[PDB]
């Protein structure tokens, strides 16, 4: 049961870890978003590419 | 070693989502170079006259 309980545990942790990443890449995805929509939609904007 | 290997079988599927993280890595470093450095569509030359 030891060894199992470690076991679940370790995989438990991993998909925690990688939960982490994700959601910090998507906060970041998202504070992109918000930019464009304060830019684009309620303003006009002169940057290139953007 | 063939024992190692069929106890290492006994832990799941901790290498098949190390492989996939790597990978994804790895795919995500050649869009980065894509994103960044080929941005014009067609390739321009300067004239022979400088």
């Amino acid at each position: 049961i030891d060894r199992l309980i470690t076991g679940r545990l370790q995989s438990l942790q991993t998909y925690v870890t990688q939960q982490l990443i994700r959601a910090a890449e998507i906060r970041a995805s998202a504070n992109l978003a918000a930019t464009k929509m304060s830019e684009c939609v309620l303003g006009q904007s002169k940057r290139v590419d953007f | 070693s063939t024992e190692c290997s069929n106890l290492l079988l006994q832990y799941g599927s901790f290498c098949t989502q190390l492989k996939r993280a790597l990978t994804g890595i790895a795919v995500e470093q050649d869009k980065n170079t894509q994103e960044v450095f080929a941005q014009v569509k067609q390739i321009y030359k300067t004239p022979p006259i400088k």
